C-alpha cells in the first residue's frame, strides 16, 4: 500500500534496499535532550536517552556513598563523643568549658 | 627507523600519527584501508538440482516369465507383473490369454535446464582476510595490499610493512553454505550419501556431466489397471523446488558487519571489525632534521566553536611566530579528536584555521605545530541533525564521553563524602589515643 | 536545518537575528512583516433597504 515503517538505528549504522534501488547507508548521532554543560537536573536527563542503564547506577552508587558516608561518620564519632564523658555526676566542674561547648 | 602502531578497521577513514627521531624533524603519517576481502578456503561436495523422471517403453514378454537384473543409474526402480492383456491401437498386442507377465521400470537423472539452474553445496572454513591500504608518509604516496597473518610482508618500492593478525577471527559463513545463481545461502544439507525423498539433496553428482549420480527420490510403481498399455507409478515431490520456495533471504543482506559478499571467488569485500597492527619502516629519504627544518616559537591555540558529531564541527585558529618559512605537520595529540589538515605553510606573523572532528563532549586536548606542543580548551554543543550519511571518524573511549561539570558534581559528591570519612576516623584516633594514657 | 524565531507582530519594523552552525560562518536574517490581513468567515442572512 503506502505505509510508515519505524526503523530504529544505533551508532552503528543502518542500511535499507527499496526495491530495485541501491542500498543506502544511515549513522545515527546523539541529540539528546539537555546540555551536558548546564548545572541543573538537565545534564542527567540528557544521559539518560543516551545509556539509561548506567546512569541510574551511578546515581544510586553516589547516593548510596553520601548516605553510608553522613551515617558511618556521624555514629563513629558520636561514640568517640561518648567515650569522653569520664567527667560525670557534675561534683567537679567541667575541665574545658570551651570544649565541652564544642560538644554539647 | 621502524615505527609501530594500531589503526582501526574500517574502509574509508584514516588515521592520523607521527613519527620523531633524535635529532630529525617530524613527519606526518596518516594511513587509510581503501579494499578489505575477506575468502576463505572452499571445498565443494555435490552439484544438484531438480530431477527428471526417464521411464522407457515397457517391455512384454508373451507367454513366458521374466524377472530383471540391477543396474547403476540413479534410482534405479523394477517391478513384473503377472496376467496382463496389453492392447495398443491395433489390439491384442500378445498372443496369450492370460498368462504373459510385462516389465516396468523407471528411474531419474538431470533435467535439461540445470547448466543454469543448478545449486551448488560448498563446505568452508578458515577464512584468512586480505588488506589493501593506502601509505601515505613525507608528502610522498603508495599503494600496496598486503596479507594480514603477522608474518607475511608485501613491498612497494622501498616500504615494507608487516600486518599483524586480526583480533576477532571469524567469517560471516557457516561451515555449510550453498550457491544457486550466484546467491549464497547459509544451509545445512545432507552429506554425499545420505539422501532423504523431498528435501534438498535429492539427486547429487560430483560434476554436472557425469555419469554416477546418486539418487533417492521413492518411485514405486503400481499394478497397471487399464487395458491400454502404460506405467503407472508415483514420485515424491521434488525436493529441490520445495527448497526453493522456502529458501529465505541470502547472505548478501542478512550477514553481519556490513559485508558485501560475492560468488565467483567466493570473497567477502569490506567487512568492518576489529582493530589490525601495523609495523611499518620508513625510509631515511624522508626524515628531514632539525638543523635545516623551521622551528616555532609563539604558538596559543584557542578555539572558536565546537560541535561532536561525524563531521567535522569544530573549528580552531591559531597564532605562531616561526623565525623561517616551510611546511610543518599539524596534528593533536589525543585520541578523540581527528585532525583533517595535515600539512600547513608557515610564514612570520600569520595566523591557521584548522578543522576536527570530536566525540566527547568538551575538548581538552593539544595540537602540535612542527615538534612543540600547546594546550586550549573548548566546549562543545550536541548537534541537531540526529541522522547523516558518514560515519563516525572517532570512539568515544567511555571516560571522555562526560563533560567537566557533569564529572565535577558526582567526584564534588562523594570526594566530600570519603573525606568527612576520613576525618571522623582521625579526630576518633586522636581522641581515643588522648583519652587511654589518661 | 530550521532557525526558530519569534517576530513580533509590527508592520514594518523589522527583527533582526543571526543563525550560527558549527564550521560554517554566521548569516544573518531579517524578518519583516509588511502588511497584514485578518479576514473572518461570513454568514449572510438577509438585505434591508
Ligand atoms: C615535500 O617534502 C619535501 C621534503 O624535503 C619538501 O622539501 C617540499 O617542500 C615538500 N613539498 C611541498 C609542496 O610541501
Amino acid at each position: 500500500g503506502s505505509t510508515s515503517r519505524n526503523f530504529s538505528v544505533g551508532r552503528e549504522g543502518l542500511e535499507y534496499v527499496w526495491g530495485n534501488h541501491e542500498p543506502v547507508r544511515v549513522w545515527a548521532q546523539e541529540s539528546a535532550p539537555g546540555d551536558p554543560h548546564g548545572w541543573p537536573h538537565e545534564i542527567i536527563i540528557h544521559y539518560y536517552h543516551r545509556h539509561p542503564v548506567y546512569t541510574v547506577i551511578v546515581l544510586c552508587g553516589v547516593a548510596l556513598a553520601i548516605l553510608v558516608g553522613t551515617a558511618s561518620s556521624a555514629a563513629c564519632i558520636a561514640k568517640a563523643r561518648r567515650d569522653c564523658l569520664t567527667p560525670y555526676a557534675l561534683a567537679p566542674n567541667a575541665t574545658v568549658p570551651t570544649a565541652l561547648a564544642v560538644l554539647c | 627507523f621502524e615505527h609501530a602502531t594500531t589503526v582501526p578497521n574500517v574502509p574509508g577513514i584514516p588515521y592520523k600519527a607521527l613519527v620523531e627521531r633524535a635529532g630529525y624533524a617530524p613527519l606526518n603519517l596518516e594511513i587509510t584501508v581503501v579494499s578489505s576481502e575477506l575468502t576463505p578456503s572452499t571445498n565443494k561436495e555435490y552439484v544438484t538440482c531438480k530431477f527428471h523422471t526417464v521411464i522407457p517403453s515397457p517391455q512384454v514378454k508373451c507367454c513366458g516369465s521374466l524377472e530383471c537384473k540391477a543396474s547403476s543409474k540413479a534410482d534405479y526402480t523394477c517391478r513384473v507383473f503377472g496376467g496382463v492383456y496389453p492392447f495398443m491401437w491395433g489390439g491384442a498386442q500378445c498372443f496369450c490369454d492370460s498368462e504373459n507377465t510385462q516389465l516396468s521400470e523407471a528411474y531419474v537423472e538431470f533435467a535439461p535446464d540445470c547448466t543454469i539452474d543448478h545449486a551448488v553445496a560448498l563446505k568452508v572454513h578458515t577464512a584468512a582476510l586480505k588488506v589493501g591500504l593506502r601509505i601515505v608518509y613525507g608528502n610522498t604516496t603508495a599503494h600496496l595490499d598486503t596479507f594480514v597473518n603477522g608474518v607475511t610482508p608485501g613491498s612497494s618500492r622501498d616500504l615494507k610493512v608487516i600486518a599483524g593478525p586480526i583480533s576477532a577471527a571469524f567469517s560471516p559463513f557457516d561451515h555449510k553454505v550453498v550457491i544457486r545463481k550466484g546467491l549464497v545461502y547459509n544451509y545445512d544439507f545432507p552429506e554425499y550419501g545420505a539422501m532423504k525423498p523431498g528435501a534438498f539433496g535429492d539427486i547429487q553428482a560430483s560434476s554436472l556431466d557425469a555419469t554416477d549420480i546418486v539418487a533417492r527420490t521413492d518411485i514405486r510403481l503400481l499394478k497397471p489397471s487399464v487395458k491400454n498399455i502404460h506405467v503407472p507409478y508415483t514420485q515424491a515431490v521434488s525436493g529441490y523446488e520445495m527448497w526453493k520456495n522456502n529458501s529465505g533471504r541470502p547472505l548478501q543482506e542478512t550477514a553481519p558487519f556490513g559485508c558485501k559478499i560475492e560468488v565467483e571467488p567466493l570473497r567477502a569485500s569490506n567487512c568492518a571489525y576489529g582493530h589490525i597492527p601495523i609495523s611499518i619502516d620508513i625510509p631515511d629519504a624522508a626524515f628531514v632534521r632539525s638543523s635545516e627544518s623551521p622551528t616555532i616559537l609563539e604558538v596559543s591555540c584557542t578555539v572558536a566553536d565546537c560541535i561532536y558529531s561525524a563531521d567535522f564541527g569544530g573549528s580552531l585558529t591559531l597564532q605562531y611566530k616561526a623565525d623561517r618559512e616551510g611546511h610543518c605537520p599539524v596534528h593533536s595529540h589525543s585520541t578523540t579528536a581527528v585532525l583533517k589538515e595535515a600539512t600547513t605553510h608557515v610564514t612570520a606573523v600569520g595566523s591557521i584555521t584548522l578543522h576536527f572532528s570530536t566525540s566527547s563532549p568538551q575538548a581538552n586536548f593539544i595540537v602540535s605545530l612542527c615538534g612543540k606542543k600547546s594546550t586550549c580548551n573548548a566546549e562543545c554543543k550536541p548537534p541537531a541533525d540526529h541522522i547523516i550519511g558518514e560515519p563516525h571518524k572517532v570512539d568515544q573511549e567511555f571516560q571522555a564521553a562526560v563533560s567537566k561539570t557533569s564529572w565535577n558534581w558526582l567526584l564534588a559528591l562523594f570526594g566530600g563524602a570519603s573525606s568527612l570519612i576520613v576525618v571522623g576516623l582521625i579526630v576518633l584516633v586522636c581522641s581515643s589515643m588522648l583519652i587511654n594514657t589518661r
